[PDB]
């Protein structure tokens, strides 16, 4: 009911190796080039990303700052105000970075603050002007 | 098995059920209730019993039913029945028996056996044991036919049949206690050897050997269960089947090969997507510190927007910064499974030059074993005598296998040096032409009621004839002749002053250069008493070694010896033999073979006799006259020693019903 195991063995397979004289040497050469055009564009690309390694000397390691680890604070400087405005003009609502500007709130207080100071700091408007971008 | 069962399996026949023959020779048993069935059969099995238990003595109806015990010896007719039909057919008191009721004074109808092979021998035993007047025609100087033995000395060599191929279910195995032979168990290790001269290692010969028996069944998948099995309006051969498996693991392997590769592309592309993302990002944090260090300039205190832009640079660098982070743990990953995959590459070939040459040589021992290269072989059919191999070792005959036809020869008419040339069968009987074969002037007439043709299949397939029928045979039977396969398979028997090889291996083979010449003394035997090796020749290269000289072919022998054990170890022989049996006008060849195109069905034309037309037109349809036995004449078992003495068995069993009639089917 079935082949050998390891032996492979199909209908479609037999037929082909024996449309001619000759099928099963040129089908066998089919592949030995089909083998070769891989692989030299394996060496290829294996040579393209060799030079894309180099240009990646040192990382970003000279780049990177330093961790500002901040205790989160509840109150509202006039400071922190005028921060949070400017980065919901540049950030929209992506409250993460917002938090991640003004440092020391939390991103639960952005959503407060989007809403208690939404009259006053004219929100709207800005968001309104962020989505033009 | 043991009992009377065992006597049943000992002769070839199922102990629970009764055989076509005896539903024709009982075909009121058969028909009957089971239960009569039933006490037939034991009947049977327990006279073959009785005779299998020594089978140096005639067993008689007589001595048959006093070992008989009731119910069973209570119908004397069934039991007479059955030793009649058991002795008409050879399943009792065939071979070299002691005879306790000697033989009619006078005689019944005339047989002429044309040659004196062991199929010609065993027939008239049992005709001239029927009461009938036998003569044989033989064309050589000595009985034997393709047993062949060499004789010099204490040397002793069969150039002919020299395996028994186990004696479970063999007929040989009574005539091994009827005649003396010394048969000696044949250990199966077969040492394999390079032409280099050194021995393959066990891990290879254990690889290639599995893959051989692999390729094998392969085929016979191809065969039944995908019905390839005609190719181009012509029927496919086992060595075409076996070419189209091998072909078919290459492609596989190259396939394999591709889809390993074609992963390593497919991942070094993510890595080239992957590095192209970490320049152009390493590129925007180059450019977005250089802001951040300017806006990191200006000296405080700052109005809010400069301090919006510190602050805002420094999230959207450190953001940055963590893509390129997870870019190069991703990164990480992508350069190990690069050490992954291409540390682990499918297999580099399916088999290197060395290990198809040792492919090679299963293969020839394979063209030996069926005398003909495997592309002559039928695809469908080539083993379809595999299920009645017999039970047991193979076996080698060490006094020399012609000691049995000698034996069967022991008080028979052979006409030794009559080469019969005309075969003339009419209504009325038979009229056999013979010539001397040494003045082939000197002509013999010899008239009979009928002939029995043991001709091997290979003189009946010559062309121009070297025997003609008259009348012709029918198409029918041509057909067969030209369809059915007769192969070659040549020894070279080696006679030396001593013992230089393991004396503890009966056989070893050698591994041929090429292809072509796998089979070209590709293994050697150590069966003897004496310091006698022998070498076959097999497959193609036994039809082309048969052109070149016995010194020529001696030398390739030494040569390969000398590799094996050293260019010392090798005496020149003393006495060297070399057959080629597709020269020998009596023979044409080894033995047969199914071919490609062929059946076993052929086999069992060439067994049915011919029956003549009427001499007077509109007289009654005669008897057959025209008989034929010989190893190419038994389906299940052909191209063998034992299969022509049961084909002679058979015919003289037909024969007598036909001269003598068959009392035993009321
Ligand atoms: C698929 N096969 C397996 O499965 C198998 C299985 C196990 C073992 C074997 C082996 C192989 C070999 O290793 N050995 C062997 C070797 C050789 C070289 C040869 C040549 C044969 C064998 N035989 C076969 C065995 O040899 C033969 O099949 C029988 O001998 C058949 O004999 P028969 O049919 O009677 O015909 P003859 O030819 O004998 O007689 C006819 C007479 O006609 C005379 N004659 C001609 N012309 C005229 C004329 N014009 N006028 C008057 N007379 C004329 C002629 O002179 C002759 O006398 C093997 N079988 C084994 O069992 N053991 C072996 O060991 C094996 C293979
Ligand atoms: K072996």
């Amino acid at each position: 009911r079935k082949p050998p195991k390891g032996m492979f063995l199909s209908q479609e397979d037999v037929e082909a190796v024996s449309a001619n004289a000759t099928a099963a040497t040129t089908v066998l050469r089919q592949l030995d080039m089909e083998l070769v055009s891989v692989k030299r564009q394996i060496q290829n690309i294996k040579q393209t990303n060799s030079a894309l390694k180099e240009k990646l000397d040192g990382g970003i390691e000279p780049y990177r700052l330093p961790e500002v680890i901040q205790k989160c604070n509840a109150r509202w400087t006039t400071e922190e105000q005028l921060l949070a405005v400017q980065a919901i003009r540049k950030y929209g609502r992506d409250f993460q970075a917002i938090s991640d500007v003004i440092g020391n709130k939390s991103v639960v207080q952005v959503k407060n603050f989007f809403v208690n100071y939404r009259r006053r700091f004219n929100i709207d408007e800005v968001l309104q002007e962020w989505e033009a971008e | 098995p043991s009992g009377v069962e065992g006597a049943a399996f000992q002769s070839r026949l199922p102990h629970d059920r009764m055989t076509s023959q005896e539903a024709a020779c009982f075909p009121d048993i058969i028909s009957g209730p089971q239960q009569t069935q039933k006490v037939f059969l034991f009947i049977r099995n327990r006279t073959l019993q009785l005779w299998l238990d020594n089978p140096k003595i005639q067993l008689t109806f007589e001595a048959t039913l006093q070992q008989l015990e009731a119910p069973y010896n209570s119908d004397t007719v069934l039991v007479h029945r059955v030793h009649s039909y058991l002795e008409r057919h050879g399943l009792i008191n065939f071979g070299i028996y002691k005879r306790i009721k000697p033989l009619p004074t006078k005689k019944t109808g005339k047989v002429i056996i044309i040659g004196s092979g062991v199929s010609g021998l065993a027939a008239a035993r049992q005709l001239q044991s029927f009461g009938m007047d036998v003569t044989l025609l033989e064309a050589r100087d000595r009985v034997g036919g393709r047993v062949a033995t060499f004789r010099k000395g204490n040397y002793v060599a069969d150039l002919g049949a020299m395996v028994v191929t186990g004696l479970g279910g063999n007929p040989m195995a009574v005539v091994s206690k009827q005649v003396n032979m010394e048969l000696a168990k044949i250990k199966q290790k077969c040492p394999l050897y390079e032409a280099n001269g050194q021995a393959v290692p066990k891990e290879k010969d254990e690889m290639v050997e599995q893959e051989f028996n692999r390729l094998l069944e392969a085929t016979s998948y191809l065969s039944h269960q995908l019905d390839f099995n005609v190719l181009n309006n012509k029927p496919v051969s086992l060595g075409q089947a076996l070419e189209v498996v091998i072909q078919l693991q290459e492609k596989h392997v190259k396939d394999e090969q591709i889809e390993h590769w074609k992963k390593i592309v497919k991942t070094q592309e993510e890595l080239k997507e992957l590095l192209n993302k970490m320049v152009n990002l390493k590129e925007k944090i180059k450019e977005l510190h250089q802001q951040y260090k300017e806006a990191s300039e200006v000296k405080p205190p700052r109005d809010i927007t400069a301090e919006f832009l510190v602050k805002s640079k420094h999230r959207d660098l450190t953001a940055l910064c963590k893509e390129y982070d997870e870019l190069a743990e991703t990164q990480g990953k992508l350069e190990e499974k690069l050490q992954e995959l291409e540390a682990n590459p499918p297999s580099d070939v399916y088999l290197s030059s060395r290990d198809r040459q040792i492919l090679d040589w299963h293969f020839a021992n394979l063209e030996f074993a069926n005398a003909t290269p495997l592309s002559t072989l039928s695809l469908k059919h080539w083993d379809q005598d595999d299920d009645f191999e017999f039970t047991g070792s193979h076996l080698t005959v060490r006094n020399g296998y012609s000691c049995v036809p000698v034996a069967l020869a022991e008080g028979l008419d052979i006409k030794l040096n009559t080469a019969v040339r005309q075969v003339r069968y009419t209504a009325s009987g038979c009229e056999v032409i013979a010539v001397n074969t040494r003045s082939t002037s000197q002509t013999f007439i010899y008239k009979c009621d009928a002939v029995l043709c043991t001709l091997p299949l290979g003189v009946l397939k010559q062309q121009p004839p070297a025997v003609q029928f008259v009348p012709p045979l029918p198409e029918w039977k041509t057909s067969a002749v030209q369809r059915m396969g007769f192969g070659n398979l040549n020894k070279v028997v080696l006679c030396f002053d001593r013992v230089f090889w393991d004396p503890s291996v009966n056989l070893f083979g050698h591994v041929g250069s090429t292809t072509a010449s796998r089979g070209e003394l590709f293994l050697f035997w150590n069966l003897y008493k004496a310091p006698i090796l022998l070498a076959l020749v097999a497959g193609e290269a036994a039809g082309i070694m048969e052109n070149i000289s016995d010194d020529v072919i001696v030398g390739r022998c030494l040569a390969i010896l000398k590799g094996i054990f050293g260019s010392s170890a090798v005496p020149q022989p003393k006495e060297t033999v070399v057959s080629r049996w597709r020269a020998d006008p009596w023979a044409r060849g080894s033995y047969s073979y199914v071919a490609a195109g062929s059946s076993g069905n052929d086999y069992d034309l060439m067994a049915q006799p011919i029956t003549p037309g009427p001499s007077i037109p509109g007289a009654p349809q005669p008897i057959p006259r025209l008989f034929f036995a010989g190893e190419h004449t038994i389906r299940n078992y052909p191209a063998t020693v034992h299969g022509a003495l049961l084909s002679g068995l058979r015919e003289a069993g037909r024969i007598a019903d036909q001269f003598l009639g068959a009392m035993y089917t009321l």
